[PDB]
């Protein structure tokens, strides 16, 4: 709980950078899902 | 079973500008080979 | 959930010139893009 | 608050800095979409 | 025997992200030599 | 035990690492697995 | 609001030099396009 | 005021560096200007 | 004679690394030249 | 015994390391080997 | 305003070699453009 | 004046400097003046 | 005379991973220079 | 004016080096200009 | 003159590593261009 | 003798480094000069 | 005199390195006139 | 003499240093001007 490692960080910052990560990682899947439809519909792809 | 641990032994500093650079060279792959190997997004670039 | 807390971790002058450099060359790379998939661009360098 | 991060700042430069990306980013935004409306314009694309 | 130990000799924040480098560009060398080496793969970006 | 390396690490964290990377690389494998099944079903490759 | 406080987070001998880098290789960037995308420059090369 | 950022530098200096960037982008743009007038007239772009 | 004590003069951190790079590399370069200088291994991509 | 080079190790954990190298390098020529023979029988080379 | 001033801000061993680089290889692409975009200049190097 | 800038130099010094690199652009001009000369003189370029 | 007193001079941890490098690339040269400029060795690869 | 004043504020070990690699590199750039834009010099080489 | 002087100033740990790398990059850039300039030592290579 | 130079290292370890390169070359050219007659039986070079 | 500058070096030492460049430049300039002399010569260059 | 410059090396171990170049490089003259020997003998340059 108050141990540091050698990157200077306590696991708690450790699991909000990770979290954080997650976080963005589904907003950036959100809007790839949502470009890749855009691209079935328009573009002459996967039909 | 924590990944995120793994920012206790690689310093943020040096991994994520490194991740988000790849990200971007990723992007930018995908782009540039749809580019290069189809007719369209060359002609859709192209107009008339 | 804020994402400025991405600069407590990783330093500003790391993150920030990598990031101009990639905004940058993303530009310079559609510019290309366009230049060499296109006949216009490059008929407008040309002129008459 | 008032307290050091590991990159030396603390949480009010660090959203500071977030803002000025953002407000940035805005007007990078509105120049685009003006250089963007121009080419739509001139240009042979989208048309 | 005991591998882990390379990380009492080599540290993590020096060589985890070199590996990681390498799966990315591994997996991109294995897509882009699919691409150029095959027809499909760039019929399938085509369609039609 | 309790001893400090050139790295900064002790013998349990350097274990910790490992098992960490022999875990995701588990994950890796199973979802390569599926995409080279994926791959074979709907690709020419291997007839 | 005052951009000049991106110099009390990003060194002045980190990003002046990447920008003034990124300044030349434009400029030099533009240059080429020109000249391999006309034919005039090259012909103004070229003289008679 | 007299304060000392992470860089090294107060907000005056800062500003300072700032307002000199801002000028000589100035007398950049003045050149850029005057050459492409000179492209314009001698090449055969924009005719 | 013992060859381990490279490791008491060059460091493992700086040398590992490098050594697992140049690994890397070579298999790569091995499979391109196989995939570039033979019809097989790019008609087995191929499938039929 | 007990020295310290300017690496910072001693000679048990240099060897250590020598004797690692040459354990997993056994393991990848025997996974070598086999792809080498499973190459011999599949692929027209050496034929 | 002076601009030598930029010397208390980027240090001169970091900028410095930065432009005698850059004013080198801007000699060399003046030369190497004219190189490959004319006849003489490649002719003169022939001689007769 | 006396000041010490973060990079470790004064006015004078940096001022210093600046005349320097003018003083030898103004030489480097000069043989390129020379250099243009007897370009036009010798080449087919500007006629 | 004492050539390994160069190593009272350039440490070992600069330049022994230098000229392993260079070994290796080296035998990656000889090897590419005979694959690229022969019949042979690429018809070896190929088989028959 | 004392031109060599430049080493007070550039250090030796950073200057001199990397002038001594342009003139390596711009010696072999006009050997490899005259190479590839003549006949001769390529058939001297050769012989006979 | 004294040549070694410049040792005094300029790091062996900086400089030597630097023209050996040099030494290797020309005797190699020797060889490519008389293996890429001429008929034989690549008939030499291939044999009969 | 019981100097330390600039490296780090007395004269005996530097002429230890010389003493293991010079064998390790020697292997490497035995190695070499084998397999430069195996290619001189089996590939068509010198003949 | 006697003062030393952020690179550690006194005037009078890097006014020698300035002399000793120029002294190698001088004979590097003397080895290329021969050798531009006897390209000349022999090379159906400037004929 | 006993004066450290700013790379932390005497004058004598610096004029060791080029005394061992100039050593090396003689030696390397001689393999190359009999590898010029042999190969004017045995290729077609200079014929
Ligand atoms: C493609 C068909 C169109 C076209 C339509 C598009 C569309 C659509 C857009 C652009 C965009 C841009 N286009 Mg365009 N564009 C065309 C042709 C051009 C040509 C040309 C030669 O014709 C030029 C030069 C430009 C230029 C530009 C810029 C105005 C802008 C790039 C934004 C960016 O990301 O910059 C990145 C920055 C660089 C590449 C260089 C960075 C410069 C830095 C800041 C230099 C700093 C100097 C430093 C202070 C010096 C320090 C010195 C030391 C202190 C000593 N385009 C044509 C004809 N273009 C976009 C835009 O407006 O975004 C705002 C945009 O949306
Ligand atoms: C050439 C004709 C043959 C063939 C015959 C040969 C022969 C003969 C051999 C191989 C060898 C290999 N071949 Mg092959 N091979 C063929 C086609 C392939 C193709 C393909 C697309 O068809 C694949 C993918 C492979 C793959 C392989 C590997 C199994 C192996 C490479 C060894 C190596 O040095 O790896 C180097 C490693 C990499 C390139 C990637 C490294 C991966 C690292 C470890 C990733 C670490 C992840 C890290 C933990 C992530 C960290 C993330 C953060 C913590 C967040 N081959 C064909 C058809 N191949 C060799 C072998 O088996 O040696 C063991 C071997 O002897
Ligand atoms: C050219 C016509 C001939 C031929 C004749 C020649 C002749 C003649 C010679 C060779 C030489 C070699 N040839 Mg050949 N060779 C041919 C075709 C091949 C092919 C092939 C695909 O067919 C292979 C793979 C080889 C391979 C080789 C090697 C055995 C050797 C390279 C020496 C060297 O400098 O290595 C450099 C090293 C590398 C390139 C890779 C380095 C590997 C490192 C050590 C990896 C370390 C891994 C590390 C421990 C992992 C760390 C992981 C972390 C701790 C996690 N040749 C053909 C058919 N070849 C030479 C030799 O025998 O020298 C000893 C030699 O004299
Ligand atoms: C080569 O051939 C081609 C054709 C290209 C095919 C090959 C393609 C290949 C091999 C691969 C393709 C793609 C690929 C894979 O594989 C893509 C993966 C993308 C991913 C995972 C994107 C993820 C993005 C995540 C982002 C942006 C996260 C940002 C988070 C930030 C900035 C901050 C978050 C936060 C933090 C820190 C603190 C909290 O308090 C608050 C909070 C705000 C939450
Ligand atoms: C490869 O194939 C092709 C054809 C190229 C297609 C592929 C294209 C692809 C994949 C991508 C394209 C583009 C892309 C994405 O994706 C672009 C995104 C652009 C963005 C986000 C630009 C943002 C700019 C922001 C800027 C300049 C902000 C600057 C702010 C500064 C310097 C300072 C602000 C401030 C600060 C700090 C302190 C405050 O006190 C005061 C204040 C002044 C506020
Ligand atoms: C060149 O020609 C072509 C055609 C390309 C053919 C050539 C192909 C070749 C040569 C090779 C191809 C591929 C290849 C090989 O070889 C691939 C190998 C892939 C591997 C090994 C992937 C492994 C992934 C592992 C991952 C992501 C592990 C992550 C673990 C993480 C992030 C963290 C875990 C954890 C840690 C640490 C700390 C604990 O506190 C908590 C815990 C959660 C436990
Ligand atoms: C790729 O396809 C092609 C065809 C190329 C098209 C693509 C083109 C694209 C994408 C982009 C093109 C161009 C572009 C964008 O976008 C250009 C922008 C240029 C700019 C902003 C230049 C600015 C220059 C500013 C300079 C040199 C300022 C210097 C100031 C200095 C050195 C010092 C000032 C001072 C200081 C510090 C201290 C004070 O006390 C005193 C003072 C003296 C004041
Ligand atoms: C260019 O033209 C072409 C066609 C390509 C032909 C050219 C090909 C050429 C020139 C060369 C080809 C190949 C080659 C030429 O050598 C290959 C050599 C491969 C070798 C030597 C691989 C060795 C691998 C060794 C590994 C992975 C060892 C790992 C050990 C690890 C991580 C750890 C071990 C351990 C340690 C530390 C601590 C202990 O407590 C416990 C223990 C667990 C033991
Ligand atoms: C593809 O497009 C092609 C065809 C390439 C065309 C495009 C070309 C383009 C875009 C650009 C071309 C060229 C260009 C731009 O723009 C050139 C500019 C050149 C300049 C500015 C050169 C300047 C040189 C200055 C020098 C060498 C100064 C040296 C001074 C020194 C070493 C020292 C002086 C001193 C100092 C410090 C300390 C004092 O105590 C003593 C003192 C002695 C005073
Ligand atoms: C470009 O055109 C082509 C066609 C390619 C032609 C061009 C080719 C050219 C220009 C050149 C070709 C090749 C060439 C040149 O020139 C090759 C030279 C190879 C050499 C010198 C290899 C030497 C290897 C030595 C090795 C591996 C030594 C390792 C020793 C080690 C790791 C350790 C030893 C030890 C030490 C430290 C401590 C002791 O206690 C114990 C001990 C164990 C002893
Ligand atoms: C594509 O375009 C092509 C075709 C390439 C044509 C374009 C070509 C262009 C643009 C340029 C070409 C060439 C060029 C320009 O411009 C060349 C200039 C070369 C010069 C200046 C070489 C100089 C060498 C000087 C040397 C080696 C000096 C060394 C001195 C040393 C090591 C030491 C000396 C000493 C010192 C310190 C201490 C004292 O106590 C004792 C002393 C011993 C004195
Ligand atoms: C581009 O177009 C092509 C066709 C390629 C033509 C172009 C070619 C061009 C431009 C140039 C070509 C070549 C060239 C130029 O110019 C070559 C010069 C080679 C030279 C100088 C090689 C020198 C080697 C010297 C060596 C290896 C010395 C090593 C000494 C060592 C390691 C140690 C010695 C010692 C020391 C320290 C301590 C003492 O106690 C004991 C002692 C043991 C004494």
């Amino acid at each position: 709980d108050t141990k540091v490692y050698p990157t200077g960080l306590t696991e708690a910052q450790a699991l909000e950078i990770n979290d954080g990560l997650k976080w963005g990682t589904r907003i950036y899947f959100g809007i790839a899902v949502a470009a890749h439809i855009l691209a079935f519909i328009l573009t002459p792809w996967l039909k | 079973m924590n990944e995120g641990r793994i920012f206790l032994y690689v310093s943020p500093e040096v991994i994520l500008p490194i991740m988000f650079l790849i990200l971007v060279l990723t992007s930018l792959t995908v782009h540039f080979a749809i580019l290069i190997n189809t007719t369209w997004f060359g002609d859709f670039f192209q107009g008339s």
